[PDB]
């Protein structure tokens, strides 16, 4: 079929992409996850601080 | 119809004349009705459902067993088996504490051998307490 | 001369392959079906009326075979 | 006014052809042998749809908070969350590539499949009688230039981790020693290896290849065969079950880059 | 002429396939009625006349095929 | 065949496509920001309870 | 001449596809009865009677493959 | 004329096969679907989502050589 | 003259499939013989009677197959 | 006209061993998830996550065929 | 030229369904022949004794094709 | 002359039955694979690298074959 | 010139349906002797013994069939 | 033409119908291999080194066929 400079192009593309996602869009992300975890496991926590 | 009868090995559950069931059996739940097979084997943690004349059903845990499936008049082998209102939804839940804590307190094989049939137990528990509110 | 004939042999392959496909197809799924009900005679039928759906799906493509396969027969 | 059903497919199977030894357009009865011949259209599209992958995802990224998130915020964290579930599901190293590598080619893919959607003759009608393009087409993703670029990619990254620790250490000792520590299966087992290896990325580009171009083609011939009255009733049934094969391959497309890297490094 | 030679071969062809599909399907859904009835014998008229009611379905398309071929071999000849 | 033809056919196409999907993958989407959303809701509720 | 070549070609195709698939079908039907007959003996005149219930209608179309392949050897050519 | 008469066999075989190989692999798949809905009847709605959507997976490359078909009947005759 | 060298061919398809038909129905036969005889090894000169009463129903059409084909090697050719 | 006329015939060949290999795969792999899924419930969105992971691999080499059919019967014609 | 290339040609199909015919008949036949080793050990020595008689009548068939096979290669030449 | 074509007929026939192997094969395992996975969901991560290791030598044959279509369809032909 | 030209294409024929129909027998012969070495894990270096003394005769046709083929390829043509 | 497309030909044959059986044969192998290693989950490395054993048996005799048809397409033509 049509196989053209546009594969090359592409993967130059792809690979900014991939840069792109990589130093703006993912780096920022991981924190608020967390957290929302430890603000619901300190509770257990507490409960059973009480308990004791 | 038919007559079915239930022990844990130390307590009669049940006994007396009955419809249909349906019951948890080597693998998993199944649903089962009169007149299908001849032969019988385990029982892995679940439940029973006892629908009698005029159509009244009754819900109980099973912790164990064997079961027979063949007979007309057919039984439960139970280790160890509790009515469905001697039973609660507050039983169940400390079940389910209690296994919620064993899962993160389980870590080698030999002691998981314990924890899983202690969390079967519990599911086991959950799922009749849930079918007794019919 | 040489194209009718021809015409009759592309019309056997259609039809005889989906002869084959239908035929196997019901007799796997039937086999299920009398396993099961054999196992479940209380509940013989519900699993004909299933048996009826999953029907229709397993001859979806063996009966437009079929019907394709009467155009190329009686359609030209 | 000569349309027939081929004249419609083969104006429908023709890419904006842009050869770049002159800077000319290449009408359709007219295609070079040369390579510097880039395609605008299916390109331009794939790109623009990138851009608009990045550009959501920024203009949450630049703002996400972590209360109770808003009703956009939350599909684009529910994606972020199911592309973080199926690396970790498939990955024990702690490099952070692995990451937005997968998320980049499934909502990339995902986006180029979503426009095989469109109704056939939209954008090429517009693209010829509004600006006077010789040709368009819309689904970058049903081209082998997409696909096997991203495999491409991928092969390279394959290579990466196979060539760190495993490089140095087990890529030489599993190609020497493995599996029977033979003279004679040395060769064999390279040659096994090879073809394996080789044939790992391409059927990444081949497979989702093979989805998109069918399915853009049966739009095709669904348009050019049959009549108006009666295309609509075979048209909705593609386009229904289409969903699923698209969502299907962007989903296989993302998994299997992971799992090649995961058992380049791990 | 060349349409006789032509016309037997495409009859045989169909009706071969024809025999193939029919038998082999009967042969597979049978199996599992006697497996099935050798278990309990209670079943085995009921289960014979499913048996019926799913091989009519069985031989619905392999005898299209087997009067196409008649029609084939003996009309068209 | 004429090409208006084929352009008002799939116009007819497309509109029954986007009424299907409205009325079957859309009303039950939001499953799943329901679900975090009554999770998180309930595990906080009980830590504050717990700190009191 | 050009005739018998074909012909013979033709039943040959006839015989050969009936011939998979009587022995085929048989071979599924007699193996589940044969299990059958391991499973519950003393019943095995029973389950022989409906086994050659079973075997008379997979042996239907096959039996007129092998008819007409007859007819085509030894009457068309 | 000379050209036409190959072009319908490459059709009839595309489909026939495709057929064929749809149809036994639907037949596989919806055997187990009804061995399953014999277990826990209760799971019968469950199990049927489960196998629509397994059936769209099977029959996803034989509906392209369908097409195809369709393409070759009404535009390459 | 050409019409013995298609006479070699069309036996050797018919005792190809016959082969083919009458060798997989043995085994299939054969095997659910040994699985009976390994269940219950004091029954074994009863289902070999059994089992021989099945094998020359299996080999009902094969051995016509073979029959003709060997008559059209020599006899016709 | 006859290089015009085969690639027709091969692109059909192509896709109907394509057809065949795809459906037969999934088929079977499909079933075995089925009947997975009838035994515990609870593992159906594990089972078919793994589901999906293998038909990749089953479907990657029925892909390069069909892909490599339409690429003959449209691109060289 | 072409009279003894088809000779070869015809061996060549014989003795290669001869060959599937074998291969696959004893590979179940001895398949359920490991099965009925493997559940009762001790009783090897009569299982295969059964296993030689029920082998016999699986080649019989097989290996006259491919004495007609040979025959036709070397002795028509 | 007719050369091109038949060269493409040739890579088609080896490619399409290397489909139908890659894809039968990988359809049977995974289908093991996933049976075990339902047996024992924790134990996924082990099988499924033994399923990559065996799957592994599955399709040896069938991508070399596919690499020498490629060969003969753009290299050759 | 298309004598011995054609009788590679007869090799061709006779050592691939022998492949196929090696490896077949043998992997539903390994098959059993892996699910027998599962059962009794203490008993595999005695199935092992009786699956090289069967695989032998699996292999004994196929074997000469490859053998001719290879003579017909490089003594013959 | 007829020199070199017949040899294409011929490696085409012998080699696909090398991917047939190599593939399925190491399918139904590896079947009972993972079967066995969900039984014994730490018997692996017992029944993968028997694997090894069976499986180089399984592919000596299809690799015969596909070193030879790369000599065919290599060598010859």
């Amino acid at each position: 079929m049509n196989l053209n400079a546009t594969i090359l192009g592409q993967a130059i593309a792809f690979v900014l992409f991939v840069l792109f996602a990589m130093k703006y869009v993912w780096p920022p992300l991981m924190a608020a996850i967390e957290k929302r975890q430890k603000e619901i496991a300190d509770g257990l926590a507490s409960a059973e601080r009480a308990h004791k | 119809t038919y007559h079915l009868d239930v022990v844990s090995a130390e307590q009669q559950m049940f006994s007396g004349l009955v419809e249909k069931i349906q019951v948890t059996g080597s693998e998993g739940e199944l649903g089962i009705y009169p007149g299908h097979a001849p032969l019988l084997t385990a029982i892995k943690p679940g439940m029973i459902r006892i629908v009698k004349q005029h159509g009244h059903e009754e819900f109980i845990y099973l912790s164990g067993g064997i079961l027979e499936v063949q007979p007309g008049n057919v039984t439960v082998l139970a280790d160890t088996a509790i009515r469905g209102q001697d039973l609660d939804e507050a039983r169940a839940m400390e079940a389910k504490r209690k296994a919620e804590e064993h899962i993160s307190s389980s870590h080698g094989d030999v002691d998981y051998a314990q924890a899983s049939a202690e969390l079967a137990k519990a599911i086991a528990q959950l799922r009749v307490i849930e079918l007794t509110k019919k | 001369n040489l194209n009718m004939d021809l015409l009759y042999m592309a019309a056997a392959v259609m039809m005889g392959l989906a002869a084959i496909g239908a035929a196997i197809g019901i007799g796997i799924l039937g086999g299920k079906f009398l396993e099961g009900a054999a196992r479940q005679p209380d509940l013989i039928p519900l699993l004909r009326t299933q048996f009826f759906i999953v029907m229709g799906l397993v001859d979806a493509i063996p009966m437009i075979a079929v019907g394709l396969g009467l155009y190329v027969m009686f359609a030209v | 006014e000569n349309m027939t059903p081929q004249d419609y497919i083969g104006h429908h199977l023709n890419n904006l052809q842009l050869d770049l030894r002159t800077f000319a357009s290449l009408v359709d009865p007219q295609n070079p042998p040369a390579y510097w011949t880039i395609n605008i259209d299916s390109f331009m599209f794939s790109v623009v749809l990138g851009l608009l992958f990045l550009v959501l995802f920024r203009s949450v990224a630049k703002k996400a908070t972590s209360g109770v998130p808003g009703k956009f915020q939350t599909a684009i964290e529910l994606v972020i969350g199911f592309v973080n579930g199926s690396v970790k599901d498939m990955y024990h190293g702690k490099s952070k590539l692995i990451a937005p590598l997968a998320l980049t080619i499934f909502v990339w893919v995902f986006l180029m499949n979503l426009m095989d959607l469109l109704p056939i003759d939209l954008l090429p009608y517009i693209a010829e009688h509004v600006l006077g393009l010789p040709a368009l087409r819309v689904v970058p993703s049903a081209d082998v230039n997409v696909t096997l670029s991203m495999a491409l990619g991928v092969f390279i990254l394959i290579l990466f981790y196979s060539i760190k620790m495993k490089g140095i250490g087990g890529f030489t000792k599993e190609l020497t020693l493995q599996p029977f520590n033979h003279w004679a299966f040395i060769p064999v087992n390279l040659i096994l290896e090879g073809v394996s290896l080789l044939s790992k990325p391409v059927s990444l580009g081949l497979r989702l290849f093979g989805n998109m171009y069918a399915g853009e083609l049966i739009f095709i011939l669904i348009a050019g065969l049959l009549p108006w009255w009666s295309q609509w009733i075979l048209n909705v049934p593609w386009a229904i079950f289409h969903i699923l094969i698209i969502t299907l391959q962007a989903f296989i497309f993302m998994v299997l880059t992971i799992v090649y890297l995961s058992m380049a490094s791990e």
